[PDB]
């Protein structure tokens, strides 16, 4: 009888008590319950977050290219993440783009180099 | 590779071009602090790979050829320095119609105008 | 994380990147050879959504994926889709082709594609104008090596 | 550092004299396009240091 996968996605519940259940294995049903908001992703049935036409990047990562976020009343939302600004190199066949000036950058990299060293 | 030396891989020490690092201790690990050199303020420019000046082509020494629209010359790849082009700036190979994109502009010669005083 | 646009009409000293770079007659933007790849490596399953009343019957005894579902075996989704994957690559193209190096350590900075391969023969030891005499050779080779 | 950039690193990026290269994305994985520069039709020669 019991079947199908199920994630419950929240922000933090020091922010809110609202959840939004994603239900792999469903195509709105199965599922716990259902109101408004139900919205079909390619990882599963998402019901209890709103679905929106923008573009982000990613908050709280659901799957197949879906995230979602809890945004401004509040509510969670969900969409397509971004991969980025689009952009496009005006290019042709003799023209050149040359640096006048510059920056000096300093940026951080952390690397573990060890761990906690035990004995039972 | 970044603290005792200046690495070529790029990107393997901050993004950009690898001036130096500078190690810090961290708890359990350890922090580096890449400079790099991160071009700025690009300007477009009309550009050649070579030029005509007696029927030879000639190719920069280092640089690319450059012109403001008018006037040619000889800059570096990562910052604009324009030079008039000269056969130091230069060096020639061959004729002219095996070149496609060869621009007709005059190479200054250093020497001309001195050895007739 | 700046998605260049591959440049609309190619004009890239003889060099042919049509193999490679993203086609818009198929309905993912992948480019041939993508597409070549794609049809060699054969996956488990596709589409992450199996219904119960796919899996109702026996078709859960003879289906593998059935049966590890319903023994509690989940398969999750990953996060970034095949196109969103494609969408970079041709990005990574577009940026490679037409700026060269320059757009991995700042700003694209545009330059004619002959120009780079005659930077790239520096870059080896070979004097440019060896590139600038025998481009239309090294064109041909290339297009012979992606064929 | 063959993508982004041309590698002096020898045999990380193809069989020869690293020139460029391209990525394809394949299914959990990636393909990479190495173009080398191979030298070819050697010739013998008297040379001095
Ligand atoms: C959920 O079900 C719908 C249909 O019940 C699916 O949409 C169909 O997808 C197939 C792909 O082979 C198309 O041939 C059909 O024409 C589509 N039907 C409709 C009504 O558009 C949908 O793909 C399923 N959802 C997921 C993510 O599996
Ligand atoms: C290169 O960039 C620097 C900024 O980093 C420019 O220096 C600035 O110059 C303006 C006036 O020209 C001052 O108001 C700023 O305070 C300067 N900034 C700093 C940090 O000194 C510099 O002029 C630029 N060079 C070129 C070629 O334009
Ligand atoms: C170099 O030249 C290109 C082409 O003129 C410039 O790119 C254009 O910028 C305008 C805005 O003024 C846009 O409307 C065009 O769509 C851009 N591209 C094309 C294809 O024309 C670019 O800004 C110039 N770069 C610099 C630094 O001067
Ligand atoms: C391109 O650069 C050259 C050299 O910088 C410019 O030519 C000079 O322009 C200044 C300003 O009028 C004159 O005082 C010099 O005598 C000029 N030199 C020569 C030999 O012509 C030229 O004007 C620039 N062209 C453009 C259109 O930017
Ligand atoms: C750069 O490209 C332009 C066009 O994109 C080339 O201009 C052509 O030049 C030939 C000369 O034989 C003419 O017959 C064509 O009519 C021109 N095309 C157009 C539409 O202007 C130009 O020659 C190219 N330059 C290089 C560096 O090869
Ligand atoms: C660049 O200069 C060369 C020679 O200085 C020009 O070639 C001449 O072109 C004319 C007309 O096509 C011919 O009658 C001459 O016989 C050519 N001379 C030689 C020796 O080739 C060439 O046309 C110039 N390029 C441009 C576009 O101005
Ligand atoms: C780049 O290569 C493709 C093939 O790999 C060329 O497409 C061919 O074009 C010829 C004539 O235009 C046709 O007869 C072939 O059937 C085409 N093949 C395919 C599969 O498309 C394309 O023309 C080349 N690009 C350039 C600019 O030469
Ligand atoms: C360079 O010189 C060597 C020595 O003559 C050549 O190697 C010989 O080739 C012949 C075939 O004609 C063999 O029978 C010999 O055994 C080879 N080695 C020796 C030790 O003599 C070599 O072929 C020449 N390379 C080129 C590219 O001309
Ligand atoms: C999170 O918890 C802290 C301390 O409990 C509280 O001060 C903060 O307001 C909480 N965050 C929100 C947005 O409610
Ligand atoms: C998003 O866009 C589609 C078509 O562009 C439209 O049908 C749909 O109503 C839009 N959704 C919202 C939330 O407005």
């Amino acid at each position: 009888c019991s079947f199908g996968g199920v994630s419950v996605i929240t922000p933090g519940t020091n922010t809110s008590n609202q959840v939004a259940v994603l239900y792999q294995d469903v195509n709105c049903w199965r599922v716990y319950s259902t109101g408004s908001n139900v919205f079909q992703t390619r990882a599963g049935c998402l019901i209890g977050a709103e679905h929106v036409n923008n573009s982000y990047e990613c908050d709280i990562p659901i799957g197949a290219g879906i995230c979602a976020s809890y945004q401004t009343s509040q509510s969670i939302i969900a969409y397509t993440m971004s991969l980025g600004a689009e952009n496009s190199v005006a290019y042709s066949n003799n023209s050149i783009a040359i640096p006048t000036n510059f920056t000096i950058s300093v940026t951080t990299e952390i690397l573990p180099v060890s761990m906690t060293k035990t004995s039972v | 590779e970044c603290v005792l030396g200046q690495s070529k891989r790029v990107d393997f020490c901050g993004k950009g071009y690898h001036l130096m690092s500078f190690p810090q201790s961290a708890p359990h690990g350890v922090v580096f602090l890449h400079v790099t050199y991160v071009p700025a303020q690009e300007k477009n420019f009309t550009t050649a790979p070579a030029i005509c000046h007696d029927g030879k082509a000639h190719f920069p020494r280092e640089g690319v050829f450059v012109s403001n629209g008018t006037h040619w010359f000889v800059t570096q790849r990562n910052f604009y320095e324009p030079q008039i082009i000269t056969t130091d700036n230069t060096f020639v190979s061959g004729n002219c119609d095996v070149v496609i994109g060869i621009v007709n502009n005059t190479v200054y010669d250093p020497l001309q105008p001195e050895l007739d005083s | 994380k700046q998605i260049y646009k591959t440049p609309p009409i190619k004009d890239f000293g003889g060099f042919n990147f049509s193999q490679i770079l993203p086609d818009p007659s198929k309905p993912s933007k992948r480019s041939f050879i993508e597409d070549l790849l794609f049809n060699k490596v054969t996956l488990a399953d596709a589409g992450f959504i199996k219904q119960y009343g796919d899996c109702l019957g026996d078709i859960a005894a003879r289906d593998l994926i059935c049966a590890q579902k319903f023994n509690g075996l989940t398969v999750l989704p990953p996060l970034l889709t095949d196109e969103m994957i494609a969408q970079y690559t041709s990005a990574l193209l577009a940026g490679t082709i037409t700026s060269g190096w320059t757009f991995g350590a700042g700003a694209a900075l545009q330059i004619p594609f002959a120009m780079q391969m005659a930077y790239r023969f520096n870059g080896i030891g070979v004097t440019q104008n060896v590139l600038y005499e025998n481009q239309k050779l090294i064109a041909n080779q290339f297009n012979s090596a992606i064929g």
